[PDB]
RNA sequence: UAAGGGCAGACGGUGGAUGCCUAGGCUCUCGGAGGCGAAGAAGGACGUGAUAAGCUGCGAAAAGCUGCGGGAAUCGGCACAUACGAAUUGAUCCGCAGAUAUCCGAAUGGGGCAACCCGUCAGGCCCCUGACACAUGAAUUUUCAUGAGCGAACGCGGGGAACUGAAACAUCUCAUUACCCGUAGGAGAAGAAAACAAGUGAUUCCCUCAGUAGUGGCGAGCGAACGGGGAUUAGCCCAAACCGGCUUUGUAGUCGGGGUAAUAGCUUCGAUAGAUAUAGGAGAACCUACUGGAAAGUAUGGCCGAAGAGCAUGAAAGCUGCGUAUCCGACAUAUCCCUGAGUAGCGCGGGACACGAAUCCUGUGUGAAUGGCGGGGCCCAUCCCGUAAGGCUAAAUACUCCCGAGAGACCGAUAGUGAACCAGU
RNA sequence: UGUAGGUAUAAGUAACGAUAAAGGGGGCGAGAACCCCCCUCGCCGAAAGACCAAGGUUUCCUGAUCAACGCUAAUCGGAUCAGGGUUAGUCGGGGCCUAAGGAUAAGCCGAAUGGCGAUCCGAUGGAAGAACCGGUUAAUAUUCCGGUACUGAUAC
RNA sequence: GAAAACCCGCUGUUACCCGUACCGUAAACCGACACAGGUGGUUGGGUUGAGUAUACUAAGGCGCUCG
């Protein structure tokens, strides 16, 4: 996702789909440590969209 | 989060090869036995029986540049040897 | 803090001189000591530590105004 | 800071072996300040049979930018480039030799 | 023959150490004269 | 006969001199700014990349996240890397505003061998983890506000040497220096006559007065002020008499608050919003020949000039590139009757004043006056000047860790900073 | 008896660090007195064997490498590079307690910085709540495994 | 010929944290060195002996990095 997408969900559902992207992620990084992946950038991009989620998250919290 | 990567080595496999429900892990630092059995649980959908630990300092390292010698260090770590119960698995390879 | 709290008096420093003008430091002293005094005005009893000046001063104006007046000018703290 | 040239870009060589010679542009290497002309400043390069079997390689190298200048789409001859915001409010580049917008 | 240095890690941090240093004004004296100089090694606490 | 040796030339070796080069130093100029920190600093520890991290950046959201403005094709930091991706549905980058921001450290819940150990109370999970709170001290009435620590120089204050000079040395000098400690600000201190003088008119700084008057084992040395010329210019406010309000206390007083009154060489009461800065936009004008690996060189012939500063480019370029002169440009966020009492004065012992005993200061002991009182180099009389024992006050002055822009008959790698690079390593 | 760097002379000299000692046969290798295996010989054996603590900090094991380091050479190494390797309810420590001493409270003293001063800190001491047997790795084992046990909290 | 804590009397389900490699009378610690020195504690078989002396010798370890 990108983030016009991110920030059009709502609070509830960002939140759930926050943490389906953090489990995700760790389920990635260690299959990569495994076996090396064709992209390497998808964990990059991965990483970015938890920080964005974040971001959004604080920016409701504290708006 | 704490889990950083598994442990891939001869005595890992033949640790596996033996048992077939004991798996490692390299995790953070500072997770305890719990942490570290409540994340493997929540990853991998199983039941862990046991952990055991070791601490491990990184080890100290040479840089070499084109003038000399750098003294450097890598990162420091900890080992997690998790056994499930009876019957379960965990696969690395798949996915 | 060894000074006088109504007056604010402490000890000074000067030279000891010799007939042969030889000069040596030396600290001039107050003439300090703890005394308690009965407070009429409160009707109760105070420990100051205080010079003779100090003595002076309280025998002269009374111990409520010399004791107000050293608040106030910071010495009484 | 913005070049004077891009990729894409039809330039001519105005300085060194290559004087007077035209092509086409395939790379910027901007901190460097030089540029990838394509079939322009050939070298050989002795690439060992590591690879992934050698051999004696020709491939183009970098010229500096100073010396390359856009064609003319007019003329089709060197030319100093500037820039206007004739196109709906956007700068472009366009040739001081005759006025036509560098496309 | 028994020579001046006979090591003990625990005299060493409560001889020179960062805690020692700070308990006096003249170990605070110390500290920031070194790191006016700009000294990697602050202390005996820094090093191992 | 040269085992070897001597001298010369040629050619090599070693080593790294020399020449040429450098943004790394050095000294300054102008304009700003002059702090950071309990909303957790300076300085560190540990982490963080697709691949180990030495630096750099960043902080479990970890070479990065969001918005607005600028810009337009490459970008994904450096140590002579590739892969793999991002990006005209506008990446990267730049300005401004936000989000996150582990542990130590004033470190502040208690301890502790810095980067660790152990807790209590409430709240959400299930032995064990995540978000709070829980230090002290002076103010305030449990709440609130401040403080603590670090840091360049310049300011003020508390203590305070010696070597040295005197051709020894003790008074004296070095010096109210070094150093230690405390504490402000953009400056600080001083400042509005109980003054200098023999007419001037608050402080501060500069040039003179002047190495003069003085002071001094009258040795070595130390060393003013008045006046004059400038920079700058600024003067104000309390206490008391008296009149009312409240509270308290004594038996109409007497205090303490707040209000009026009015403060002195002489009196007084009473009778600004536009601009600037922090990103940016445009920005003139060159051909042919020779030499050459390569022209910017040379020779021709042209053009621009409010632009002939500079740097880069395969050699030295006004017309190749970035620029330069000039003009334009901001969504934000910043900046502009009374008159001062342990006083004036005095004795003893000392100190600071140029001055080694008038003016000023005081450890000890004393002690007035209320037209009166103080000074004019010791004391007296006259004369003159001033009005102490309450307070505040800009400018002209001092400085540079930091930021921006500039400069040099300063250095050019054993020089210049210790440090041009892996440097306080 | 100046300073930095570089290079000479003495000189192919002194010396190669305990007089416990070596010989042979095979292996590998381009290269072997020295490396690996075997036989023989010799030295220690209240140690020159086996453990704990302090201190060190990857030197441990394996694969590559022989430039530098190893007082010779080296195919070897405690050397260079990379990978691997340390597993605890019961062992040791810590968590608990106090000693010397240290930091402090109320207070005392003192130009400043500060100096003292009964609760806290502080082991080298006191408590710890608690086992052994066997097997297994290239490198760990009372920790892993098979038996056999025991201890502390927690829900009936 | 310590103190204080402490301790007396008056059937499941779990078991946290740190160390653990290797050297350690030494080539890995303190001595600039792979240095004839220094380094606390435990164990230390057989014959001989009063003995942990002495001589020889198991287990184990070494022949001391120039010939
Ligand atoms: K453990
Ligand atoms: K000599
Ligand atoms: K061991
Ligand atoms: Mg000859
Ligand atoms: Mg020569
Ligand atoms: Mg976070
Ligand atoms: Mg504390
Ligand atoms: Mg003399
Ligand atoms: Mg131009
Ligand atoms: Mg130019
Ligand atoms: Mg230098
Ligand atoms: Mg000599
Ligand atoms: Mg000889
Ligand atoms: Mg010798
Ligand atoms: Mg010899
Ligand atoms: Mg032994
Ligand atoms: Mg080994
Ligand atoms: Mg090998
Ligand atoms: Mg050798
Ligand atoms: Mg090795
Ligand atoms: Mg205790
Ligand atoms: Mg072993
Ligand atoms: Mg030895
Ligand atoms: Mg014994
Ligand atoms: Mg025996
Ligand atoms: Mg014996
Ligand atoms: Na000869
Ligand atoms: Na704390
Ligand atoms: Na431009
Ligand atoms: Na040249
Ligand atoms: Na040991
Ligand atoms: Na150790």
């Amino acid at each position: 996702m990108k983030i016009a997408e991110i920030k059009e969900l709502a609070t509830k559902e960002l939140q759930e789909r926050l943490d389906a992207e953090v489990a995700a992620y760790d389920q990635m990084r260690i299959n990569h440590a495994v076996s090396p992946l064709d992209s390497p950038a998808k964990l990059k991009h991965q990483r970015r969209m938890i920080a964005q989620m974040k971001t959004v998250l604080r920016q409701r919290e504290l708006n | 989060g704490i889990i950083i990567k598994p442990i891939i080595s001869e005595k890992m496999t033949a640790v596996t090869e033996k048992m077939s429900e004991r798996y490692g892990f390299r995790v953070s630092p500072n997770a305890n036995k719990i942490e570290i059995k409540k994340a493997v649980e929540a990853m991998y959908n199983v039941k862990v029986e046991d952990v055991n630990t070791m601490r491990y300092d990184g080890k100290r390292k040479n840089r070499y540049t084109k003038s000399g010698l750098i003294r450097g260090k890598e990162a420091s770590f900890k080992k997690a040897i998790v056994t499930l119960k009876k019957g379960e698995t965990i696969d690395f390879f798949s996915n | 803090s060894k000074i006088c709290q109504i007056t604010g008096k402490k000890a000074m420093v000067g030279n000891n001189v010799s007939h042969s003008k030889r000069r040596t430091k030396r600290v001039f002293d107050v003439n300090l000591f703890r005394k308690k005094f009965y407070w009429v005005e409160q009707d109760c009893w105070v420990v100051l530590r205080i010079s003779a000046a100090g003595l002076r001063l309280i025998n002269k104006i009374g111990l409520d105004a010399a004791i107000k007046r050293a608040a106030e000018k910071g010495f009484l703290n | 800071s913005k070049l004077h040239i891009k990729k894409g870009d039809t330039v001519m060589v105005i300085s060194g072996e290559d004087k007077g010679h035209s092509g086409r542009v395939l790379e910027v290497l901007v901190k460097e300040q030089r540029a990838i002309v394509e079939g322009l400043n050939m070298i050989k390069k002795h690439a060992k049979p590591s690879a992934k079997q050698g051999g004696i390689i020709s491939k183009e190298a970098p010229i500096h930018i100073s010396n390359l200048n856009v064609v003319d789409p007019k003329t089709g001859k060197a030319t100093r480039i500037g820039r206007r915001l004739n196109e709906n409010g956007k700068l472009v580049r366009y040739a001081k030799k005759s006025g036509e917008e560098i496309k | 023959m028994k020579r001046t240095y006979q090591p003990s890690n625990r005299k060493r941090l409560n001889k020179h150490g960062f805690r020692s240093r700070m308990a006096t004004a003249n170990g605070r004296r110390v500290l920031a004269a070194r790191r006016a100089k700009g000294r990697a090694k602050l202390t005996v606490s820094d090093e191992f």
